[PDB]
């Protein structure tokens, strides 16, 4: 399994035709998070033109931390957010912590860009060619695992991810409280669980831009499950592991609930888990 | 007492065609035949395709097709280079619809089919054999269609139109007769169609005595078909006899053909561009040199409505180039082009355009 | 190899030069043109022309003349004569035009992946396009190919 990755390249991954979207760190952050919703786009690549060069992503991440950090009420205007360039946020959230650009290039293995993508601790990574210092594409887990699945012709047992206090919220819990949660753990996806520990919904980093394609971010008081409104996937531990990588590909999400008998949570297995397992 | 190149003694001039004499050539021993193409060196040098006939063998040296003229080597001397290539004793298929007839559904189907595919194989090379005729379509003894003159052919590179008016103007696409700017495969594919149209019928679609006339049908796009003609390949025929290049058909609406696709062998097979100024086109030059200038751009004015333009990078300090050229949208518009010329590169290309943009018109 | 060319008429031209101790070689008639080609130690060579009884050289190529008046042309066979593209490479040594249809045929206008695009026609690659400055900020696009895939990059940029 390993030793596929450490073979193919990662330009046999880059898709023959596709679309990237860079920002100039002189635009405003607003219009950007607005243009990574008008490109349907989760990440886009950041050029500092003073530098000359790319300096990092704008993620969604970003969005998750400008909210969450500088709202103040529904009654006020999160003027930060409103009047802010790429570039004074990026001083702002990486001060005295300071963080440069992780890529990976075309020629470069794919084991190489799954070890970066956990050594990095990061979920979308750029292809930059060395030649040119274009960047080409931008590496997601969910396509690294779809062509293992292609190349592929228990849970208990083997015991992957996450299992013990795991970051979860309420039916009733505000978009704000949750946003903290996405802020202080740092995880990707947070399960919404009923008057019982039995989950009902999943609100994940995804949902969040539902905020601004839609322009509702100016109310973050409103319960999970009210911002979930625009619109489950679980597996058990008697599973296998190939049966589980089966229904997360079949369904394209990057996650599954680890649940029990009667829909009660018990664990987590995520893409970076499984990709880990397989280096 | 006899001429030898190679061990093949050089016979009769079987044609001159595009750039020199083709002769056959016999091997001594094996009695083997060959086409051989004379190019003299100096008199290549007179007319200035050196670098048509260097680009010419670089390609036809690597291609190897059963429907195109293969070069078997290329024979230098100091005084002339000898082109030894496939030699097919059925001559022209023109003197072939000359002789006999047209030719049945079943046999120009097949001919077509032969053609096609060379046709294709060439543009799957980024090669466009402009001048695509049935004299320049031969035949070998099992009657296999054979792609012959390349002389007239030229490479598709990446962002770039030819503009050669070059072929014969009955086989002419309209946008050449008209000396427009093309892609190149296009106009292969009307020169393909004018072919199957002879298969057919015997005679050319378009053809007249008076020039004007023969000229103004082939922008008209307009011809007759016979009553023996297949509605199916006259449903064909209007495809690829499109005066709009847009409209016309491509190798792959053909291969979707139904009358193509008939027992067919498997052996073969709101944004916007740039800007639009309303003034005079050569105040538009003026208005943008005192603005590349007023960038401290280091650039080569090749025609007077192309230019060709340099930026030394203040923080790389790794030189990035870029060519503008203007063309003319309406009876009333024009837009200035903007393509990137290879040495972020790409970013560094933007970065450059939009300078520009921020002092200029529409 | 090196091509000995007569281009003149007469009923017997012949050949003689040093490479063949001056002995009459004959020439095989086409048109106008009398040729044998035959190959040459690469260095210096005299030949003349024996044509319809008597001697002479080929005017437009390159004489030497003797000590003993005796009127020669000369040929320098050359290494880099032999070998094509070296022999290439010595060699070697108004209103707008009307814009191409094809320049307005576009991927990014023209269920599925938002991030995914067609197939461009190579004659539009390296173009830039822009969307209209909303907003004080301007939108650059271009489509480049990296090796045998495609990559149409924006830039949001404010000006
Ligand atoms: N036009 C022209 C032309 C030429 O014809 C040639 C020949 C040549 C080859 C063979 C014969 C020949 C002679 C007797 C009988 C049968 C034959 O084919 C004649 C000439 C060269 Cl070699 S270089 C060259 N350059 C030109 O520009
Ligand atoms: N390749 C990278 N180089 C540098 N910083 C990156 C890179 N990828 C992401 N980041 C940063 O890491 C943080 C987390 O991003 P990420 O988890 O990849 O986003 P998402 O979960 O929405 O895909 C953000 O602050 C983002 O700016
Ligand atoms: N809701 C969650 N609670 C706790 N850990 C989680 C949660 N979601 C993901 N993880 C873990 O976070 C890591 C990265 O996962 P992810 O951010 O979802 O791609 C893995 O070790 C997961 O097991
Ligand atoms: N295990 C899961 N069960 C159901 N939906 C999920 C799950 N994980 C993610 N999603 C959905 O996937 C979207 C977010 O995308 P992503 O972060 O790629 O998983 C949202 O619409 C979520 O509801
Ligand atoms: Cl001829
Ligand atoms: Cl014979
Ligand atoms: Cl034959
Ligand atoms: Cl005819
Ligand atoms: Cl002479």
């Amino acid at each position: 399994y390993t030793t596929f990755m450490k073979s193919h390249r990662c330009y046999d991954l880059i898709p023959t035709s596709s679309k990237l979207v860079v920002f100039d760190t002189s635009l405003q952050v607003k219009k950007a998070f607005f243009a990574l919703v008008t490109n349907g786009v989760r990440a886009a690549p950041l050029w500092d033109s003073k530098k000359q060069s790319f300096v990092g992503m704008l993620t969604i991440t970003d969005f998750i931390n400008i909210l969450h950090r500088y709202y103040k009420s529904a009654l006020v205007q999160i003027y930060e957010l409103e009047e802010h360039k790429i570039e004074t946020w990026r001083e702002v959230y990486l001060q005295d912590s300071f963080k440069p650009l992780v890529c990976i290039s075309p020629n470069a293995s794919l084991f190489d860009a799954v070890s970066s993508l956990i050594r990095n601790k990061i979920h979308r990574l750029p292809v930059i060619d060395p030649e040119s210092g274009n960047t080409l594409y931008i590496l997601t887990h969910k396509r690294i695992l779809k062509f293992l699945k292609l190349f592929i012709t228990s849970l208990e047992e083997l015991q992957i991810g996450t299992y013990a206090n795991i970051a979860m919220v309420r039916t009733t819990t505000p978009v704000y409280v949750a946003l903290g949660i996405f802020v202080q753990h740092r995880v990707s996806a947070l399960p919404v669980v009923d008057e019982k520990g039995r989950v009902v919904d999943i609100y994940s980093k995804f949902d969040v831009i539902n905020l601004a394609a839609e322009k509702t971010y100016n109310n973050l008081d409103v319960s999970v499950t009210k911002a979930l409104q625009h619109r489950v996937l679980k597996c058990y531990l008697h599973e296998t592991l190939e049966a589980i990588i089966n229904r997360l590909v079949e369904a394209e999400v990057h996650r599954l609930v680890v649940v029990d008998e009667h829909d009660v949570v018990k664990g987590i297995v995520s893409l970076s888990d499984i990709l880990q397992a397989l280096v | 007492g006899r001429v030898k190149i190679g061990h093949y003694i050089l016979g009769d001039t079987l044609g001159v065609g595009t750039f020199g004499k083709v002769k056959v050539g016999k091997h001594e021993l094996t009695g083997h035949k060959v086409a051989v193409k004379i190019l003299n060196r100096q008199k290549i040098r007179s007319l200035d395709v050196v670098g048509k006939i260097r680009r010419e063998i670089q390609n036809l040296k690597l291609f190897r097709h059963p429907h195109i003229i293969k070069l078997y080597q290329v024979i230098s001397t100091p005084s002339d280079i000898f082109m030894v290539m496939e030699y097919v004793s059925g001559g022209e298929l023109f003197d072939y619809i000359c002789k006999n007839g047209r030719l049945d559904e079943k046999e120009s189907r097949r001919l077509f089919q032969q053609i096609l595919s060379g046709v294709d194989y060439c543009h799957r090379h980024m090669v466009v054999h402009r001048d695509l005729k049935p004299e320049n379509v031969l035949l070998d003894a099992h009657m296999n269609a054979k792609i012959a003159d390349f002389g007239l052919s030229n490479m598709m590179s990446d962002g770039e139109f030819l503009r050669t008016s070059c072929g014969s103007p009955n086989y002419a696409a309209p946008e050449v007769i008209s000396g427009r700017l093309y892609a190149g495969p296009e106009v292969d594919i009307w020169s393909s169609g004018v072919i199957l149209y002879a298969l057919l019928c015997g005679t050319l679609p378009f053809d007249d005595d008076h020039v004007p006339t023969l000229f103004k049908k082939i922008c008209d796009g307009i011809f007759y078909t016979p009553q023996y003609l297949n509605p199916s390949v006259i449903s064909l025929l209007k495809h690829m006899l499109q005066v709009d290049p847009m409209k016309r058909a491509t190798i792959k609406d053909i291969r979707e053909h139904e009358w193509f696709k008939q027992d067919l062998p498997k052996y073969l097979f709101k944004w916007h561009l740039g800007i639009r100024s309303q003034s005079r086109p050569n105040d538009i030059m003026a208005e943008v040199c005192r603005a590349i200038k007023q960038l401290d751009y280091e650039w080569k004015v090749v025609n007077p409505y192309y230019l060709r333009v340099r930026r030394k990078n203040p923080v790389t300090s790794t030189f990035s180039k870029m060519s503008l050229q203007l063309y003319q949208v309406d009876s009333r518009t024009y837009l200035l082009d903007f393509r990137s010329i290879d040495d972020s590169h790409t970013i560094e290309f933007f970065e450059m355009c939009a300078n520009l943009i921020k002092i200029l018109a529409q | 190899p090196t091509v000995f060319r007569w281009t003149g008429g007469g009923k017997e031209v012949y050949l003689s030069g040093s490479f063949n101790n001056w002995s009459k070689l004959p020439l095989t008639r086409d048109q106008n043109n009398f040729v044998a080609i035959l190959d040459l130690p690469e260095g210096e060579h005299q030949y003349k022309f024996f044509v319809d009884g008597q001697w002479t050289h080929d005017p437009s190529e390159p004489i030497v003349t003797s000590q003993l008046g005796t009127v020669n042309n000369i040929i320098q066979v050359k290494k880099t004569d032999f070998e094509v593209f070296d022999a290439l490479m010595v060699d070697s040594q108004k209103a707008p035009p009307i814009l191409p249809p094809h320049l307005l045929q576009v991927i990014l206008n023209k269920s599925c992946d938002p991030a995914l695009l067609p197939e461009p026609n190579h004659v539009m690659l390296n173009h830039l396009y822009a969307l209209s400055i909303k907003d004080g900020v301007m939108v650059l696009s271009a489509t480049h190919r990296y090796k045998k895939k495609y990559v149409t990059t924006l830039l949001y940029k404010p000006i």
